[PDB]
DNA sequence: GGGTATTCGCCGTGTACCTCTCCTAGCCC
DNA sequence: GGGCTAATGACGGCGAATACCC
RNA sequence: CGGAGAGGUA
């Protein structure tokens, strides 16, 4: 369990796209779409994004190639 | 479209109001504040401002079960999805052009000060007191001009293949639809070349700075007078009757059915080829009662008493205390929250705080109703409800799962910095 | 005193009235205020928006809560679009430009 | 209590020094009477706030 | 000396601010909000970065309502030989 | 004394020219004293005419407190008036222009100085209440920000005259001062940003694209000088001067007219918007909670930012 | 319809600045009206009564022959810009934005009437067929 | 009285009627009547016992009490201690002394 | 001359709640 | 009945409306 | 129940 924000702070300088970021990563596993990266610990899908965030495993880079794939595969 | 910023506003156009609205109420029939039904055709319409209510037939007396949320016409209902019963807003096509009363009594009144004249002229035209000549007589008469009973006939007499006076907001209408303004801009422009005096270099400047105003707006001046009024959905409106000698404020429903009234005794005399001096009579409550249904605070703003708030118009529900009444006070009082006294808890980290255990139970319902019918502990909520009451050892569980990382805000009663 | 659901006023949507169930709490302007200095800009929409008056948002969005998934979509504020067709109705048209 | 009432009038300066005097009489029951100077060193009669 | 001792429009951070201490200086030129001249908004470097933060401040952020909150969360406190005889120099300098 | 006096009295203010060892009329350039001293209210002449005198001698006696001036009250209004820029027991002129002054028409109204400079419009005469603490000659050289009437001096003239800096230094300043007299410590930038708010607003000296003078958003006076140098045809200009609107004048004064529509008069203001079909950028953040849409600040400025990027690129 | 019709074309007393209006505020337009009708006699009025039928098709030819005054009055105006140029003009740079100098500044009043004096003598050979 | 633009009873009375009563065209009669119905009614305008004690101890009167209506020597003996407080010889009564 | 310097009506109202009352009114059928 | 129906024992600001010295 | 008037608390 992780709630401080600061590994986040330091991966993302502006530490508010992250909030945007991050919530639409706990959007879509919290509802279908993409499943958790990163062990659950019983946590709200908040603090699994946040984790995984942390981890340097989600970024705005990796986020979005990852969203525009679920799209052109709901489309084929 | 999506939420966005940069907003325009901007005065409407008659064909794309009419786009807004689907019909016209035929006639108005309003609830009599004793009398709570919603009488249709009128200010209650659920085939023009959407099914007043959803999923079933009104029209104050039907109440048949059919059109549940198809489209067909029973008795002149349309029902469908609340979406458009929010969309779904009325037009009233007026034979008449009519003025809108707040450009006439604001201090720059643009009418006025578009047409150059003193704001004297056109109250004395639009209330149906003196003719203005719409660009008819020249030789000899004025092409823009207010004329007096007497001093219209006059120059009837005197001309009238090539003279032109008309009373109220058509002889607006007609002046307002005469000017290019590009022309104006172009000659003012131009002349400011040429003009070398200081006051009528000033006066241009002045003038040409309004007409690039309005050209840059796109708005063309006969659109600011009204020719098609649109008209809201009932419950887009302030409506509270209260039962028994006390009531509540509602005179912008009877200003809507007023109109409508005035409108349609209008139409009824000019099918029937009415003499000039009724229809213009006619013509001018039309327009009174419109300007009243604006503004009253226009018309003369008073203190009521038991409440310290004017009668109601729709410019006064434009804006009352403190504002726009749904984004401040009053009051803005918010679901899923709770109070209490505090106390000190010395073992709690510094992300967290000790709340109490009904307190959680009851902020929490909802989400501890889909845990536990997630877990299939629960078949409805009917047995959540009953689950959540017994007060069982299970939901304890239930509720350390969604509370497990699920933070909540703190705020003090005032809050006087952002730490507050 | 709490809640996340019972008493609805008319004209004004919002819990009041009552002690079977007591109303919200006063999320006055000062409170808006402090979500405004923080970055905190959505739990200012929801306090606003979809908990405090739309009906059907708030039905809509208990009814996604008890699916099991914490559900809110921004799309068309229902206040917005009254306050539209309530100027619209005014003969006066809000164009709806995007920057 | 009902009976005269010298005051010291000090909003009527309107900004100005020399706060000036009032003298109002008011009865248990009727119409106050109020005698007020000016900035002039003038007597002025108000019958309640008329 | 006329050396350098900080860089173009640096942040002045504690390094910095302990650098200028030892290095006595009269004043400094700093950027501000009111020298800025960003439009519809203030260039970050052009405020600083003073908050519940301690790195350079980013886009976004009312700062004009977190001044206007700040100005008065102290309102609460706000209560209700020498100049003009002879001027004495209490310490020794030029 | 300084103040109003009879209209045979008032037309000739009393000075004590002082002459070299010669006989003959001297003057010092660069120097708020030429010689003649030109002698306020309850000046005591000491010297009188044809009195020998050494230099460092007393000239006139003005009696004075040593202390206990009264240009402050202090406290949370104070700090309030101070935000709306109100004239602290009447302004204190400085020196409207550098150049050379003079008298006028003394006391009609109130007094008149001419302020002639050497290259400007040597007709520069302002108004001089008898109320006022005068320190002001004939023949002396001033500078803008120099003292002519002596007291509390409003930030209008101070905005005016000495720059925008020095009455954001001035406002902060006082601010601060305030604010340490309880012991409360704020950082300044939020004192800059509330005054870079108050005078977001100006007048036009020298017409541009705008008129003579008008309220305008300075702003709109930068981008549209710019605009302005982008071009060959200057339009006109232009020239201007910031001016320091109260906080209410300024709250006001706000571009977006959402602002005003919930807390001012709201009628005339709609119709304001629509008849110039004000496009408003929407910037204001209580604008956008009026609305019903997202903030333009923290995630929400984010989010709209994300947006604006997936505009044009989808 | 008349192959003569008589008419104020181009007089020694369609020479002056037009100070006569409708309304307060005296400015340009309910001028420029007054400005093309004194540079034509009535006879041009009951030509132009009995050649259009209906009032308001007549209405619309007289701001027809407003619009095209006013064309030629800003036709007259930018060449007497032109020529001042080309005579030798600067631009003075005043409280409403551009003029020419005094001396090579005529009036808009002047250039008015001469536009207005020129299309009623196009208006009257257009009578004359 | 330089100011006073009166010097007889019926246009005094014909103006405080006027101003008392806006509009109202005046009549000598209805002035009269109002006027002794502000001063000189016994069953509406009333100082009773205690006012008309402190009223007597504000003049400093060697009387006790007396009519509980006002009357012309009252006046005239509040105007002359309003005038010696002018003077600067009177006193100013404290607006929360218990007395 | 002209800026004070008065007079002449309207109107706004920290935070939250606990209780209470009081709410467009005139009127011809 | 009922269904229509067009001020004084607050306080301060503030524009409009006057008040006054040289 | 929409907004005003009143006591009490913080």
């Amino acid at each position: 369990a992780r709630v401080t924000v600061q590994d986040a702070v330091e991966k993302i300088g502006n530490r508010f796209d992250l909030v945007l970021v991050a919530a639409r990563r706990a959007r879509q596993m919290q509802v279908g779409g993409k499943d958790p990266l990163v062990p659950e610990e019983n946590d709200k899908t908040t603090v699994i994004a946040l984790r995984e965030i942390e981890e340097g495993l989600i970024n705005n880079q990796i986020l979005d190639v990852r969203e525009r794939q679920e799209q052109q595969e709901q489309e084929a | 479209t999506e939420e966005f910023d940069a907003i325009k506003i901007a005065l409407a156009s008659p064909d794309m109001i009419r786009s807004w609205s689907f019909g016209e109420v035929k006639k108005p029939e309003t609830i009599n504040y004793r009398t709570f039904k919603p009488e249709r055709d009128g200010l209650f319409c659920a085939r023009i401002f959407g099914p007043v209510k959803d999923y079933e037939c009104l029209c104050g007396k039907y109440k048949r079960l059919k059109h549940r949320g198809v489209i067909c016409e029973k008795c002149g209902v349309e029902v469908t999805q609340t979406k458009v019963r929010r969309e779904r807003m009325g037009h009233i096509e007026l034979a008449s052009p009519t003025a809108h009363i707040w450009f006439l009594k604001s201090l720059p009144s643009r009418i006025g000060l578009l047409l150059d004249m003193p704001l004297r002229d056109i109250e004395r035209v639009l209330y149906f007191e003196s003719y203005v000549v719409i660009e008819g007589g020249m030789t000899n008469l004025e092409r823009q001009q207010i004329l007096t009973e007497e001093q219209y006939l006059d120059a009837l007499e005197e001309f009238g293949d090539e003279f032109d006076a008309k009373m109220g907001a058509e002889a607006i209408q007609a002046l307002l639809k005469s000017m290019d303004l590009e022309q104006e801009c172009e000659q003012l422009r131009e002349e400011l070349n040429e003009t070398n005096s200081e006051t009528k270099r000033k006066k241009l400047t002045k003038r040409i700075k309004l007409l690039e105003a309005f050209v840059q707006s796109g708005n063309k001046p006969e659109w600011m007078i009204l020719t098609v009024l649109p008209v809201l959905p009932p419950d887009l409106r302030p409506l509270v009757p209260l039962d028994g000698g006390r009531f509540a404020t509602s005179d912008l429903n009877d200003l809507y059915r007023r109109v409508i009234n005035r409108n349609n005794r209008l139409k009824r005399l000019l099918d029937l080829a009415a003499p000039d001096i009724i229809v213009r009579n006619e013509k001018r409550m039309l327009q009174e009662a419109v300007d009243a249904l604006l503004d009253n605070g226009r018309r003369g703003r008073a203190i009521t008493g038991s409440n310290k708030r004017p009668l109601k118009s729709l410019a006064d529900m434009i804006k009352g205390k403190q504002g726009r009444f749904r984004q401040n006070l009053l009051g803005k009082r918010v679901d899923y929250s709770g109070r209490s006294v505090i106390t000190v808890g010395p073992y709690l980290r510094l992300h967290q705080c000790g709340l109490p255990k009904k307190m959680a139970l009851e902020l929490f319902k909802p989400f501890i109703y889909g845990k536990l019918e997630l877990r299939g502990l629960a078949t409805t909520i009917k047995a959540a409800k009953k689950m959540v009451e017994r007060e069982e050892a299970v939901v304890w569980d239930i509720l350390d799962e969604v509370i497990r990382e699920h933070p909540v805000l703190l705020n003090r009663a005032p809050t006087l910095h952002r730490l507050g | 005193h709490a809640r996340s659901t019972g008493s609805y006023s008319l004209v004004t949507q919002q819990p009041l009235g009552g002690k079977a169930q007591f109303g919200g709490q006063r999320f006055g302007e000062m409170e808006v205020w402090a979500l405004e200095a923080y970055g905190a800009a959505y739990t200012l929409q929801e306090m606003l928006t979809v908990k405090s008056d739309d009906v059907n948002g708030r039905t809509k969005m208990y009814k996604n809560i008890v699916d099991g998934n914490h559900q809110m979509e921004p799309g068309m504020p229902e206040s917005f679009n009254v306050l539209l067709k309530e100027i619209r109705s005014l003969g006066i048209n809000i164009e709806l430009e995007d920057e | 209590s009902p009976g005269v009432f010298f005051d010291s009038d000090k909003g009527k300066t309107h900004s100005s020094g020399k706060v000036l005097y009032n003298a109002r009489i008011i009865p248990y029951r009727g119409s106050w009477l109020d005698f007020e100077f000016d900035p002039k060193d003038n007597l002025f009669v108000r019958i309640d706030r008329r | 000396t006329a050396d350098i001792l900080v860089p173009r429009n640096t942040l002045l951070h504690e390094q910095w601010c302990d650098l200028l201490e030892e290095n006595s200086v009269d004043a400094v030129k700093v950027r501000s909000v009111v020298s800025c001249d960003t439009d519809f908004g203030v260039c970050a470097h052009c405020y600083g970065r003073d908050l519940a933060r301690g790195h350079i401040i980013n886009k976004g952020e009312a700062i004009g309502v977190i001044a206007a909150q700040s100005i008065g969360e102290p309102g609460t406190q706000l209560t209700m030989a020498a100049a003009e005889s002879s001027i004495q120099v209490k310490n020794k300098g030029s | 004394d300084s103040a109003e006096r009879t209209a045979g009295g008032k037309d000739l203010r009393p000075a004590l020219k002082i002459v070299d060892a010669q006989g003959n009329d001297v003057l010092i350039p660069g120097t708020d004293m030429p010689a003649q001293y030109f002698l306020p209210g309850k000046a005591i002449v000491q010297l009188e005419d044809g009195v020998q005198i050494s230099s460092g001698d007393t000239l006139a006696r003005i009696p004075q407190e040593s202390g206990g001036t009264k240009d402050i009250t202090g406290g949370l209004p104070r700090v309030a008036d101070l935000f709306e820029a109100r004239r602290p027991k009447e302004p204190a002129i400085l020196a409207e222009i550098s150049g050379i002054v003079s008298f006028g028409k003394e006391t009609k109204g109130k007094r008149r100085l001419v302020i002639t400079p050497v290259d400007g419009s040597d007709p520069y005469e302002e108004m001089i209440p008898k109320w006022r603490q005068l320190n002001v000659f004939e023949g002396e050289r001033v500078e803008r920000g120099d003292v002519i009437s002596d007291g509390p001096e409003a930030p209008h003239d101070i905005l005016r005259l000495r720059g925008v800096h020095a009455v954001t230094r001035y406002i902060v300043n006082e601010v601060q001062d305030v604010y340490r007299l309880q012991g409360v410590k704020i950082n300044d930038k939020h004192i800059e940003v509330i005054v870079r708010q108050m005078l977001r607003k100006a007048t036009i000296v020298n017409a541009g694209s705008s008129d003579f003078l008008e309220g305008e958003q300075v702003e709109y006076s930068r981008v549209k000088i710019a605009n302005r140098e982008l071009e060959a045809n200057g339009k006109v200009g232009a020239t201007y001067s910031r001016d320091l609107l109260g906080i209410t004048k300024a709250s006001l004064a706000t571009e977006s007219f959402i602002s005003a529509a919930s807390f001012q008069e709201t009628t005339r203001v709609l119709t304001e918007a629509a008849v110039a079909g004000k496009r408003d950028e929407l910037r204001g953040l209580k604008e956008n909670v009026i609305v019903g849409r997202l903030i333009p600040a923290g995630t929400g400025y984010a989010y709209h930012q994300d947006r604006m990027r997936r505009r044009a690129a989808g | 319809m008349t192959k003569i019709t008589v008419n104020y074309t181009v007089d020694v007393k369609d020479i002056q600045p037009k100070h006569v209006r409708s309304e307060s505020n005296p400015q340009n337009q309910n001028k420029i009206r007054r400005a093309w009708v004194l540079s034509l006699s009535d006879n041009a009025m009951e030509v132009i009564q009995n050649k259009i039928k209906s009032a308001p098709a007549r209405h619309a030819y007289y701001e027809a022959i407003d619009r095209e005054v006013s064309n030629k009055w800003i036709e007259l105006m930018r060449k007497h810009t032109t020529e001042s140029l080309n005579a030798g003009a600067k631009f003075i740079m005043t409280s409403c934005g551009e003029r020419l100098e005094d001396d090579y500044c005529g009036n808009a009043d002047e250039r008015l009437i001469v536009a207005a004096q020129i299309v009623a003598e196009t208006i009257a050979a257009d009578f004359n067929r | 009285l330089r100011v006073d633009p009166t010097n007889d009873r019926l246009s005094a009375l014909v103006e405080i009627y006027r101003m008392m009563r806006p509009g109202e065209p005046p009549t000598r009669e209805a002035a009269e009547s109002l006027f002794e119905n502000l001063f000189f009614s016994e069953d509406r305008y009333d100082l009773s016992a205690v006012g008309r004690m402190k009223f007597n101890r504000s003049l400093l009167r060697e009387e006790i009490e007396g009519s509980g209506i006002l009357s012309k020597d009252d006046i005239i003996d509040v105007m002359k201690k309003l005038i010696d407080i002018r003077n600067g010889k009177g006193e100013v009564d404290d607006i929360d002394h218990l007395g």
